């Protein structure tokens, strides 16, 4: 026909390229939902994921082209891989829906901190992350929201991550929560967390909205410093400087030895490193916080440090684009379409 | 010091 056809999974229409079969729905990544497909061609199993008329609205519009040209120029053995990407819609008048097909891993982390990992694991797991961490970064690019679900594994013991859709609960740095103004080790809080999940084995601050967590938050790592509290806006200070005050837990006492796997063999690769790195990273003071590159030569970290892996060079945007204009719905279709076609 | 290759998806 036209190269195109049509499946109804559920209440959502997918039309794709006829060598995408055997769609399953997989799951819902903040602006769209994503079938697990078989490639014809290829003769491998895929993920495409579509965004519904992502011209809609400020918002949408913003993330999507964020994510198209990224994806784009973004490359990187810790960064999901871009297979193709298209509309079905054979014009700017009648376009809508775009697709992005990209390899389709296993399972997200949310689920590996559900097992039982022993310390080389953890530590390669997490040395990856910071890796497809650093190569973001080394061309001004922070995530600003890292988190399980947008961060998948395989059974190979590779991770990458998806998502710039955000990229430019609680798992978000406070410094992003408090609309405070931010930095690259933004990103490193979120690892810090995510770690923390892993030794735990669930959540690390049973806590439910985006301020329950604060509470749980302070009441577990300390009220923070006085000359931090300044740093915030008078609207914010205000809040925070009233809620009760907490000492705080040592790392020991936060995470104690028993929650993790039996040193291993290796000098490094150890329960007081791991709570040393963690203690690093799970600061909320960013200027405390250690960045990207400590993190990698931490003794818990640098063990698999691989210059090659983590020295590559920078992605290059055309700073042209970097968002640094609104715009109204016409444009945006426009620039979509633009970067849909470019990517055909 | 090697590099895990297997992860259990169980």
């Amino acid at each position: 026909d036209n190269n195109f056809y049509s499946v109804e999974i559920g209440d959502s229409t997918f039309t794709v390229l006829k060598r995408y079969q055997n769609l399953k729905p997989i799951g819902s990544g903040a602006q769209g939902i994503v079938c697990a497909a078989y490639d014809a061609i290829l003769e491998r199993n895929v993920a495409i994921k579509k965004l519904s008329r992502p011209f809609q609205n400020q918002t949408h519009a913003k993330r999507a082209y964020r994510e198209l040209v990224l994806m784009k120029v973004v490359n990187h053995k810790n960064i999901i891989g871009l297979l193709n990407v298209f509309t079905p819609q054979k014009s700017l008048e009648e376009f809508q829906d775009v697709y992005i097909v990209m390899e389709l891993m296993d399972a997200n982390l949310s689920q590996v901190i559900q097992m039982e990992l022993d310390h080389e694991r953890m530590s390669y797991l997490l040395y990856q992350m910071l890796v497809g961490i650093k190569h973001l970064h080394s061309a001004g690019i922070i995530h600003r929201d890292l988190k399980p679900s947008n961060i998948v594994v395989k059974s190979d013991a590779t991770l990458k991550i998806l998502d710039f859709g955000l990229a430019r609960r609680y798992y978000r740095a406070p410094e992003v929560i408090l609309g405070m103004g931010y930095k690259e080790n933004v990103d490193i809080w979120s690892v810090g967390v995510i770690m923390g999940e892993m030794i735990k084995g669930g959540v690390l601050f049973p806590g439910t909205d985006h301020i329950d967590q604060w509470n749980k938050v302070i009441e577990q790592l300390g009220t923070p410093s006085p000359e931090f509290m300044k740093k915030l806006q008078p609207t914010v200070r205000t809040y925070v400087e009233n809620r009760p005050k907490y000492a705080g837990y040592s790392f020991e006492k936060l995470f104690p030895d028993v929650l993790f796997p039996a040193d291993s063999e290796h000098n490094k690769l150890k329960a007081s490193q791991a709570r040393d790195l963690l203690s690093k990273m799970l600061v909320i003071d960013a200027s405390k916080r250690i960045s990207v590159d400590e993190a990698l030569q931490h003794p818990y970290i640098n063990v698999w440090y691989d210059p090659s892996e983590a020295e590559a060079p920078p992605p290059k945007i055309p700073d042209k684009q970097l968002d640094e204009r609104e715009h109204t719905i016409e444009e945006w279709k426009e620039l979509i379409y633009k970067e849909v076609m470019d990517l055909e | 010091p090697k590099r895990p290759t297997t992860l259990n998806l169980f």
